[PDB]
């Protein structure tokens, strides 16, 4: 009874192990980093989340993560 | 039928009147270095002292409460103190770094306990736990060093081969190839050369016998 | 694979070089042509470390000057090119304006002398031919990758026109995996005729180099005196030819055992194994073949270890104090080593190679062996337990009297059995000089009985932790499943009682520390007697006399190597005492504190870094995330650092009590 | 991440469930025992391998059974909290 | 119809039964099936019916058991004198350090002894194998 | 006599600091690579590949099958049938067929689950 | 030397050093050659043990594979 369908093997269940299908937002939230946001009037915020274009760390190793699974190992109904 | 709650991302929901009064700790995600996280979303008949997961301790709304967490050891721990307070509408969400929330704790909405119908037992094997096969048997195969992965077939054909090969006696040696005999690839049916094998097998058996035969 | 922690580092290093495990090693052939090109990197290596020890003694050492009077002088090793050294003044290895030296305690000096090499030109051409030799290996090497490389690409062009072609999948490796001409031409022509070979370097080069008068090579270069020429105080180089000579020939005669060119000639090894009282067993196995050799070798290294000893081979050996010391500790030690290694490749290959039968068969050795396990071990640790209390009681009675005062009080058990066999050696040696052996034969005390009921003992208690390991290691009463999950993993949780140190890796790093104990029990009975045989025979029985007039009273020289007054050529010994105690107690720190409190110790750490401003900004602790050592992986660095303590605290001890 | 399997010697008492920290298990209906139900594990890769399923075992030997695999550690089975693998 | 474990259990041991016979035929082809592994060598069969074959002599399976008997009796005798002659009775050792050579039929005769002793375990062997 | 101490003078620096920082700048920078230690650590292209050109290989293109080494599966099974229908018990609708295909099939949807990185 | 040895000091053992070095630039210079000959081998023999065998070599390397008849021969004697 498991909406989830196997990519690799359909017989088999899926590796998540859940049985409802995961819900996507309106708009996906993008990439951003904590910075500072001078007030222009003399006052500063610490933790103030900014857009970031693109990834914070370039490294493949970082840029290879998609976070679909352990191993991005899910179907496409894991996004 | 199970309906996803929205349950918008922690970085966007600065404050909500869902989330319960709590002192607040060292103990809580690290916002700057993770994105990944899991929401926690119950119902409370009235305001119970309980403990997060994550440090010190908090009081839960009367009404919808939701808290936020790094780990799903952390809200399954605390849906387990929930439960001892008899709070049996908690549900458990993963929060990708996209808002992507998938249900995660109820997967079919009845607690992993309590047995429900449309559940197939997965990752089960059909015997004892001794019966496994030995892992010196499956080498070099499939199941290399996995003798807990190999399905019951491969159970049932590798015990058989060992019941098979103490009969030392009687077991035909593999005839020794005659290297001579070779062709390119590019130099007929597959049933005709399986009966062409057989008559060469009979034959190697017959002077198998013979040679034998001649000094016993 | 990004998504890795800091035990990626420790999971790789601890199985670099275990073939078995990697990935896409698909085959035994992919195995084993790894396992040859591995083995002949290793023969370039060695290669190469001899053609370094003699470059050394070539350029930086005095050999020249060592072989004019070779009792007084001491060979020098290598010199020393240390910046940190004080310049100001001389250091304590130079002669005030020279370069610093080190003392050689290998006895290499004495093996070329030996062997006939008398100027430094000879140690040069060596140097050179021993490095032409590794480039050769190599070379090999990659000729034997190439030819196998292309027997594949043959068998994948090339098919049988019959279904059973996949049988050639089996052959492929025939050349690294056969048995039979292997073992013949292994035992004939790698060790008889290896032996003939050195037969003919000694009557060529060392017989006419230690004869001062020119003689042509002759039957009379081949003796059979026995015993050590007064004059070099070693066994007579006459007499090590005909030996080897001797050996070879018996060696050559039974290289022609087994059938190995062709099928006409030879039996088969097969075919004895299937007709001996051993049934049968996975000759095959790497593992198992790995493990006979390492128990051979362990076997011949202490054989070498005791009768270099006993029996000086090597030209004004004995007179060297310290050299012969060194020599007897190393070979003990690696002979140790090897044994430990025979023990625990026989528990893997009972892990991963063995075929066990169906339970209530037993027809094979290990399955017989596996039917009493249980009355081996309790036996086992019967003889242990015997052994361990009637010798720390005798050793604690005998020091209760001596503490009160009264040796007479003492229990002193002749050793009869071993004075009755040693009598036997000494009438044999006598009837055949009428028709000398020094340290061959030894006084032999009470105090030698205790030291090797002890000895016995730390044996025993070895045996007693491999063997359980070993006959476990498939399964056990606690963990019947035991063969599923792999050769070392940590543990199988607190349930059931707590099951720490389950596995078979886990008996191993139990018995290395009986190892290192039996061996420092042995090094320790050596040297003591060594030193003071006199001091030994009187006052070896009590414990006490070991802590004090062996370890308190022959400590002072190393300590006062540097100090307050000044430094001598033992500072660096000085050093390294020091230096390794405190390897030994860092490896307490990862034996102890186990993997829980450090792992929420570096949760704090990484805690206050990725709280740091400016690192925080660059370091997110993803890649590499920061961890605690595995269970395993701390088992083993604490085993490493308590094991290179306790080895490397002993050498500096010896050579400055025998210098 | 780690490798729990269940034998049919389980008798269905839902204490490995109980046990479970992360819920990797379940009850699901079965004929093989007499409570008619057996334990499965679908969300093996949340099993952190703490084995307190196999604490939590009655039977003589354990019916549920949690292979450590060290070389395929994912964020989840070693519970990150610091840094994230996603 | 249900399957009920006992069903299960009983297709698991026909399928044991009969395909541990198919393997032990010449039908199914396993490394362990090659010469030298497990089976015997093809037309040298050691071991029959738990008694050892004449094969297990090699080359004197030909040799009857009273001809084996005889050399093994043989050697016995010569090598025993041979060894004996050597040690105690004739002593070699004097003549040696004297300068001379060995008497070299001792040398070669006390080789039969345990040339005699596997003579005899394949004299029983022939025997025993009716021949 | 240690006039070569000028050979030591370029020769203990280049091998003691020189060549062991290299060496281990050389090992940080290898260790991001894709492939850092594939030999070793799951899931990784290169190995993938490996194992598909041993799969490509004619002689080793089914040598990981656990059942491989029947010359006749065809023979095997008849023979296993008629052992079945000798054996069957009375009123049994369990065909060898169907029997071999469930057991060979199983629900491990988490074995090697890494597989899908490198592919 | 100071030497720190009991039995040095009372035996007189010393530490002969020569007046010249036993070995000239040349020779030094002629083992290292030898030696860089062995590190070239050794980088070599060092990358075809990372990389391993290459059974795709069948599709696109020049020849056709050779085996030994020696090598054959053992093949049909089999183990
Ligand atoms: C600050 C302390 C200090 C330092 C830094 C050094 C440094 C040195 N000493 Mg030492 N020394 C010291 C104190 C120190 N000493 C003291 C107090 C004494 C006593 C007075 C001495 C006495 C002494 C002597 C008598 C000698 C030295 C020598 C040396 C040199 C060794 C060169 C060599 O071959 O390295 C090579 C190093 C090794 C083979 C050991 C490596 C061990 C580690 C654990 C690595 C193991 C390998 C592993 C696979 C990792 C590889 C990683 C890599 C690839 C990145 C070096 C310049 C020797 C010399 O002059 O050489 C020319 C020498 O003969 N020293
Ligand atoms: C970690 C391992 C190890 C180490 C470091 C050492 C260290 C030592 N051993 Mg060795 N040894 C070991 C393991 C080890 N051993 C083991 C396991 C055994 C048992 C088999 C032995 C048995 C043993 C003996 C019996 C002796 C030593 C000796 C020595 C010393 C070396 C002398 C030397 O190199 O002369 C320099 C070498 C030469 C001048 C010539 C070497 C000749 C060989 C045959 C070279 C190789 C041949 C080449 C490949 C042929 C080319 C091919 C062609 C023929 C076709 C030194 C203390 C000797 C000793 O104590 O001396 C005082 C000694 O007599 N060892
Ligand atoms: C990649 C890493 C690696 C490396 C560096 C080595 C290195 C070595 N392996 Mg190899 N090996 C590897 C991986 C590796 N192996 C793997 C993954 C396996 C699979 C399990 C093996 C399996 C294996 C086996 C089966 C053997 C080796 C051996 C060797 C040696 C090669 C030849 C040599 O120089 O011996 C130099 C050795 C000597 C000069 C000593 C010779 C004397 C021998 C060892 C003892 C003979 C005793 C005899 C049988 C009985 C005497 C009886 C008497 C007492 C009466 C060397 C120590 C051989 C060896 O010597 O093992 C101890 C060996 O037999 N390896
Ligand atoms: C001085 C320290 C010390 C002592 C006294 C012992 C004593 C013992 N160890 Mg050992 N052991 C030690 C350190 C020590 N161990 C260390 C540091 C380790 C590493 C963890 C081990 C690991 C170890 C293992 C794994 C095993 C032993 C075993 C034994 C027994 C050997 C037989 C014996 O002597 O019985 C006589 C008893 C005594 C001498 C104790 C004194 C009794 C009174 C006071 C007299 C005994 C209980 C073996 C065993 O249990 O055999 C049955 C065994 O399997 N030990
Ligand atoms: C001599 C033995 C020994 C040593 C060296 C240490 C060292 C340490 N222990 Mg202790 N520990 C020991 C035994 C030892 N332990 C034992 C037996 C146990 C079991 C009971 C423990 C249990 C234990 C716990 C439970 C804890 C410690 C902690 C610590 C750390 C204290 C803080 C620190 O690092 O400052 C001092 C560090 C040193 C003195 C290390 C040596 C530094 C030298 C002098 C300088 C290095 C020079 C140079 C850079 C070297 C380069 C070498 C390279 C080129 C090859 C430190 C790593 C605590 C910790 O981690 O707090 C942060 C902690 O929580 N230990
Ligand atoms: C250890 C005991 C032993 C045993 C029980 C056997 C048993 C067997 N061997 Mg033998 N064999 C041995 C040792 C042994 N071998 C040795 C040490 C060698 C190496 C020389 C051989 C080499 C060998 C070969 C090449 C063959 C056999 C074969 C046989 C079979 C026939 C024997 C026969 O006819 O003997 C009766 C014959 C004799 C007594 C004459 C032997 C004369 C030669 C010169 C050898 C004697 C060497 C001597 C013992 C050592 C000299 C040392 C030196 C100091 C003088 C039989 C299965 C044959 C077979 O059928 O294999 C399948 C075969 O082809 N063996
Ligand atoms: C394995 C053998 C070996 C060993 C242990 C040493 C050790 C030493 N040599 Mg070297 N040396 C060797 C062989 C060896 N040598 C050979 C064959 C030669 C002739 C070319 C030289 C020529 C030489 C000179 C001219 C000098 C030294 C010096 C030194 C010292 C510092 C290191 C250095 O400068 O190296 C430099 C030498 C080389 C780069 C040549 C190659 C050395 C060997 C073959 C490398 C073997 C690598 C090993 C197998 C694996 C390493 C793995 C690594 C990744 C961890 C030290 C005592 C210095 C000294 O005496 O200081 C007081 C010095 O001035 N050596
Ligand atoms: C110097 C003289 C005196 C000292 C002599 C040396 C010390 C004594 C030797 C140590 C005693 C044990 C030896 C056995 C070795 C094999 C054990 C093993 O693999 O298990 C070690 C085990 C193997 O790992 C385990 O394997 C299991 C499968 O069997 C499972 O997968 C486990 O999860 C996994 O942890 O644990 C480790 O992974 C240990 C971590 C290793 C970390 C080392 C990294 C740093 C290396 C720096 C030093 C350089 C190395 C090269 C040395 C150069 C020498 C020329
Ligand atoms: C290219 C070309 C052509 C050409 C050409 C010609 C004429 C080329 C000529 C090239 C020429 C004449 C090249 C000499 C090299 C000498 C060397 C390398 C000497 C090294 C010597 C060494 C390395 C020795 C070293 C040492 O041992 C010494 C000596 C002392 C010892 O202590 C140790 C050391 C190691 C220090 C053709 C044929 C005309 C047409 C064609 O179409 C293209
Ligand atoms: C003199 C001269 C010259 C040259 C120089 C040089 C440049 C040198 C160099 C040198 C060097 C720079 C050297 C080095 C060496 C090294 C070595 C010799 C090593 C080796 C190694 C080995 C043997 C091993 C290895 C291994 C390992 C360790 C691991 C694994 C893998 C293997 C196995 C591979 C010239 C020509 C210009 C001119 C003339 C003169
Ligand atoms: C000290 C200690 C630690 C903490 C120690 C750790 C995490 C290792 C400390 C790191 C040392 C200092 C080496 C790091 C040096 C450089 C960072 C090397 C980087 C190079 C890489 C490319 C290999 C444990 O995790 C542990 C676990 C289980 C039992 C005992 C213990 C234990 O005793
Ligand atoms: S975690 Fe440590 S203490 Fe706990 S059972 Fe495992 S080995 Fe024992």
């Amino acid at each position: 009874s498991s909406k989830w369908v196997n990519p690799e093997d359909p017989e088999m269940s899926h590796p998540s192990g859940l049985y409802v299908l995961p819900l996507k937002p309106a708009k996906p939230q993008e990439n951003y980093i904590y910075t500072w946001k001078k007030g222009e009037d003399g006052s500063i915020e610490d933790y103030v989340k900014t857009p970031f274009k693109g990834p914070e760390r370039a490294a493949d190793y970082y840029t290879q993560r998609k976070g679909n699974g352990a191993w991005d190992h899910w179907g496409p109904q894991g996004e | 039928e199970i309906v996803v709650e929205s349950i918008p991302r922690p970085e966007d929901l600065l404050e909500s009147p869902k989330f319960p009064m709590f002192e607040g700790s060292t103990g809580g995600y690290m916002s700057r270095s993770t994105r990944e996280r899991h929401a926690i979303t119950w119902t409370a008949k009235d305001q119970n002292k309980f403990e997060m997961p994550t440090g010190g301790f908090a009081i839960m709304n009367k009404g919808e409460n939701l808290c936020y967490f790094r780990k799903k050891e952390q809200c399954i721990s605390l849906g387990k103190q929930l439960r001892k307070m008899k709070i049996e509408n908690y549900k458990i969400y993963r929060l990708k770094k996209d808002g992507t929330v998938i249900f995660m704790h109820p997967a079919d909405g009845v607690f992993p306990e309590k047995v429900n119908k449309g559940r197939v037992q997965v990752n089960g094997r059909p015997f004892t736990i001794r019966g496994n096969p030995q892992q010196s048997e499956l080498k070099w195969t499939k199941y290399h060093m996995k003798s807990y992965e190999a399905d019951p077939l491969t159970t049932l054909f590798i015990k058989a081969r060992v019941m098979a090969f103490q009969d030392i006696p009687n077991l035909f040696a593999l005839p020794q190839p005659n290297m001579e005999e070779m062709v390119p690839v590019e130099e007929y049916t597959k049933q005709e050369y399986t009966t062409r094998l057989m008559e060469a097998l009979k034959r190697v058996q017959d002077d198998r016998k013979a040679k034998e035969a001649k000094s016993l | 694979n990004g998504r890795c922690a800091t035990s990626r580092y420790l999971q790789v290093m601890g199985s670099i070089h275990d073939i078995e495990s990697y990935f896409a090693l698909d085959n035994t052939l992919s195995l084993n042509l790894q396992i040859f090109t591995a083995h002949w990197g290793h023969l370039a290596i060695i290669l190469m470390w001899i053609s370094g020890n003699l470059y050394h003694i070539a350029s930086n050492a005095n050999y020249s000057l060592w072989i004019k009077n070779p009792i007084p002088s001491m060979p020098i090793a290598h010199n020393i090119w240390d910046p940190h050294f004080t310049s100001s003044t001389s250091t304590p290895y130079s002669h005030t304006t020279t370069a610093a030296v080190l003392i050689a305690y290998s006895g290499i000096y004495n093996q070329l002398y030996t062997s006939g090499f008398s100027t430094v030109n000879q140690i040069y051409k060596a140097t050179f031919a021993f490095s032409c030799l590794a480039v050769i290996s190599i070379l090999l090497a990659k000729i034997h990758i190439r030819t196998h490389s292309e027997v594949l690409h043959n068998s994948a062009t090339h098919a049988s026109q019959i279904p059973s072609f996949f049988q050639l999948l089996y052959f492929l490796d025939v050349g690294i995996s056969s048995i039979n001409i292997r073992l013949n031409f292994h035992t004939g022509v790698l060790v008889g005729f290896f032996s003939i070979a050195y037969t003919g370097h000694l009557l060529d080069v060392a017989i006419p180099a230690s004869r001062a008068p020119l003689s042509h090579t002759s039957l009379s270069y081949l003796t059979f005196f026995g015993g050590l020429k007064s004059d070099t105080a070693s066994l007579y180089l006459t007499d090590i030819a005909h030996h080897h000579l001797a050996i070879g020939v018996i060696f050559v005669y039974i290289g022609h055992l087994y059938s190995s060119c062709s099928t006409a000639l030879g039996t088969y090894i097969r075919d004895m194994l299937y007709t001996s009282a051993i049934y049968m067993f996975q000759i095959k196995s790497l593992h198992l073949a790995l493990s006979l050799a390492l128990a051979g070798c362990a076997v011949l290294t202490s054989a070498t270890a005791q009768h270099i000893y006993s029996l000086t081979p090597y030209f004004y050996l004995s007179y060297d104090y310290v050299t012969s010391v060194t020599l007897y500790v190393h070979h003990s030690y690696i002979a140790s080593f090897l044994a430990i290694a025979s023990h625990a490749h026989a528990a893997i290959t009972l892990v991963r190679d063995w075929v066990a039968p169906l339970e209530l068969e037993s027809s094979c050795t290990i399955a017989r062996i596996h039917t009493h396990k249980a009355a081996i071990i309790s036996h086992l640790s019967w003889v242990s337990l015997w052994l361990g209390f009637h010798t720390l009681a005798i050793y604690s009675h005998n020091d209760t009297n001596m503490a009160f005062g009264s040796p007479s009080k003492q229990i002193l058990i002749e050793p009869t059995n071993a004075q009755l066999i040693q009598e036997s050696s000494g009438k044999a040696l006598y009837s055949f000089a009428i028709n000398s052996f020094g340290s061959f034969i030894y006084p032999i005390g009470p105090g030698d009985l205790y030291v090797h009921h002890a000895i016995a003992l730390g044996l025993h208690v070895t045996v007693l932790i491999l063997l359980k390991g070993a006959l476990e290691a498939r399964g056990s009463k606690l963990m019947p499943d035991k063969m599923e999950h792999s050769f070392g993993f940590s543990c199988d949780g607190p349930g059931r009682g707590g099951t720490c140190d389950i596995s078979a890796w886990d008996c191993f790093y139990l018995a290395m520390f009986w190892m290192l104990n039996t061996n420092a029990w042995i090094d320790f009975y050596f040297h003591y007697k060594y030193l003071a045989p006199r001091q030994f025979s009187e006052s070896s029985t009590y414990l006490e006399s070991w802590f004090r007039d062996y370890l308190w009273f022959n400590s002072a020289p190393l300590i006062r190597a540097y100090s307050a007054l000044g430094t001598n050529d033992l500072s660096v010994q000085a050093w390294f005492f020091l230096l390794t105690h405190l390897a030994w107690a860092t490896g307490f720190m990862f034996l102890i504190s186990w993997r829980g409190y450090w792992q929420e110790l570096i949760d704090i750490i990484l805690y206050m870094h990725l709280k740091t401003p400016i690192l925080i900004d660059l370091w997110n602790g993803g890649v590499y995330t920061p961890l605690a050592l595995s269970i395993v992986q701390a088992r083993f660095i604490g085993l490493v650092h308590f094991t290179a303590g306790l080895i490397l605290t002993y050498p500096p001890f010896i050579i400055s009590t025998t210098s | 991440s780690h490798a729990v399997k269940i034998y049919d010697t389980c008798i269905g008492c839902t204490l490995c469930v109980r046990a479970c920290p992360t819920d990797v298990l379940e009850m699901v209906p079965a004929t093989v025992n007499a409570a008619k139900q057996v334990a499965s594990s679908p969300r093996v890769e949340d099993c952190v391998g703490c084995k307190r399923c196999e604490t939590a075992c009655p039977t003589d030997f354990l019916s549920i059974r949690v292979y450590l695999q060290e070389n395929e550690e994912t964020q989840y089975s070693l519970g990150l909290d610091l840094a994230d693998w996603s | 119809y249900k399957e009920t474990p006992a069903d299960e259990r009983l297709f698991e041991q026909v399928y044991l039964q009969y395909t541990s016979e198919y393997m032990k035929g010449p039908m199914y082809w396993h490394k362990d099936k090659l010469q030298g592994s497990l089976p015997d060598y093809p037309g040298r069969p050691m071991i029959r019916d738990g008694k050892y074959t004449p094969y297990v002599l090699g080359n004197l399976k030909s040799f009857s058991s009273n001809e084996l008997a005889f050399l093994s009796m043989l050697f016995f005798g010569v090598g025993l004198y041979g060894n004996l002659q050597f040690n105690y009775y004739d002593p070699q050792w004097a003549k040696v350090d004297a300068g001379g050579y060995f008497n070299v039929s001792y040398i070669v005769e006390s080789l039969l002894l345990p040339i005699s002793f596997f003579m005899h375990i394949a004299c029983y062997i022939q025997k025993q194998n009716g021949k | 006599y240690g006039d070569n101490r000028k050979w030591s003078a370029v020769l203990v620096p280049l091998t003691t600091l020189v060549f062991p920082a290299v060496a281990m700048g050389s090992f940080v920078l290898y260790s991001f690579q894709e492939d850092a230690f594939w030999r070793l650590v799951p899931g990784t292209k290169r190995a993938a590949e490996a194992e598909k050109a041993w799969r490509e290989h004619p002689l080793f293109k089914d040598s990981k099958d656990p059942m491989f080494g029947l010359l006749n599966p065809d023979d095997y099974e008849k023979g296993l049938e008629e052992a079945w229908e000798r054996a069957k018990p009375a009123g049994s609708t369990v065909t060898v067929k169907d029997k071999l295909k469930q057991l060979s099939k199983q629900d491990s949807p988490h074995w090697e689950s890494w597989r899908s990185l490198s592919a | 030397r100071v030497p720190g040895g009991k039995r040095t000091k009372e035996l007189g053992l010393v530490v002969p050093i020569p007046e010249e070095d036993g070995l000239t630039d040349g020779q030094i210079a002629a083992l290292f050659v030898v030696a860089l000959v062995v590190l070239i081998a050794a980088v070599d023999l060092a990358r075809s043990l990372y990389f391993g065998l290459q059974p795709n070599k069948f599709k696109t390397a020049k020849g056709k594979g050779s085996i030994t008849p020696f090598m054959k021969r053992l093949i049909e004697n089999g183990f």
